[PDB]
């Protein structure tokens, strides 16, 4: 009572992983995302991946 | 199943004769799934079938 | 029509959601502004954001 | 004339390539200029090729992407990162983009080979890609946005002030290189048993042969590699 009209908007926000994103696994090992490292930059096994 | 879209899924379930006698309602049924719904923490519930 | 925006809309920072008037304040309608709205007009129409 | 003891490799050879897996041989090399060799094209591969995805979807009747085509089981996100994988080969020489519009119905599932009948100016390389499932009378009239572009490029970079409504600025992966291996093997040119072989193996997506992948990769760290001229340093 005492409300003539009631206005909902639901607004829909697409978050990707960034730096600053907070990561966690299932051992208590949490951490924040430092840095987005390009592919050809990363450590990687012998067969190149 | 009857029928499968993003939307809805409707199911026909396998009666009695006895349980058909006695209910009202048809064998089918159809469910609605939840599309882009808030939760009380901002994130979101999107079932797919 | 009816002040709230389109569904598929872009909410940039600082863009309407859901536009509103709300009758202004009105004081007693002393005779110079009785003049002045009617010469000039009712271009402060009594309705604020 | 100090630098005219080097030993110049030959060149590169070829020993098995299709159209996306290749094997390529760079021999006689210095002790330690495979590894530079290698690792410079490897980054340059995987940094800096060229191809063609789709930046944007327009779907009749879905206003945004968070919704739901009525009678098809995927959503619009599901479609959207779908259509994300479909890659694409030149066709016709000199296009830049296109805009394709597609009309199917009948079919329980949408795939990319659909897309071939009203695409002119581009080939579809994995046709099997599922786009979507949809019942035997669900229509779907869309059209996408084939342009050409080098690395990743977000939806806020792809968004069009003068796109129509419905349209959907789409996440762009145009890298055609999926995976660059090399080793370093031994090789022996007369009495010395110290020089180096250097293997390449590269799988691309389809779109760029290796060996065109490996000039152009050449051919960029030659262009970076010029600007070290003496007639360039001031």
């Amino acid at each position: 009572a005492g409300i003539m009209k009631l206005a909902k908007v639901y607004i829909a926000k697409k978050r990707k992983l960034k730096v600053g994103d907070k990561m966690a696994g299932r051992h208590g090992n949490k951490g924040i995302v430092a840095r987005i490292v390009r592919q050809e930059d990363m450590p990687f096994l012998e067969d190149g991946t | 199943v009857e029928y499968v879209d993003a939307q809805k899924i409707t199911i026909k379930y396998d009666r009695t004769e006895e349980e058909r006698l006695v209910s009202f309602e048809e064998d089918s049924k159809t469910y609605e799934l939840v599309k882009f719904r808030k939760t009380n923490q901002g994130t979101s519930i999107n079932l797919k079938p | 029509e009816y002040g709230m925006i389109r569904i598929g809309a872009e909410v940039k920072p600082g863009d309407i959601l859901i536009g509103k008037i709300t009758p202004k304040g009105e004081s007693d309608p002393t005779p110079e502004e009785k003049l002045l709205r009617a010469i000039f007009g009712d271009k402060a129409g009594d309705v604020k954001d | 004339m100090a630098l005219l003891n080097f030993q110049k490799p030959d060149k590169v050879i070829m020993i098995d390539s299709t159209d996306f897996e290749g094997k390529f041989e760079f021999r006689p090399l210095e002790p330690g200029y495979g590894l530079t060799v290698g690792n410079a094209l490897r980054r340059v591969l995987l940094s800096s090729l060229e191809g063609f995805a789709i930046t944007s979807v327009r779907i009749d009747g879905v206003e945004h992407e968070f919704s739901v085509v009525p009678g098809v089981v995927e959503d619009v996100t599901e479609i959207i990162l779908n259509l994300k994988q479909v890659r694409f080969k030149r066709q016709i020489d000199d296009v830049e983009s296109e805009t394709v519009s597609i009309s199917v119905s009948g079919k329980e599932q949408l795939t990319a080979g659909d897309f071939q009948k009203f695409i002119s100016g581009y080939q579809v390389l994995n046709p099997d890609l599922v786009i979507c499932n949809m019942g035997p009378k669900v229509s779907i009239n869309m059209e996408i946005v084939i342009e050409k572009g080098r690395g990743y490029v977000p939806a806020e970079e792809n968004k069009k002030s003068n796109a129509p409504l419905g349209s959907i600025a789409v996440d762009s992966v145009y890298t055609p290189v999926k995976n660059v291996k090399y080793s370093i093997e031994n090789y022996r040119v007369e009495q010395k048993t110290d020089y180096e072989k250097l293997v390449f193996e590269i799988i691309t997506d389809g779109s760029i042969h290796p060996k065109d992948a490996l000039t152009e990769a050449a051919k960029v760290l030659i262009h970076h590699f010029m600007l070290f001229s003496d007639e360039r340093i001031t």
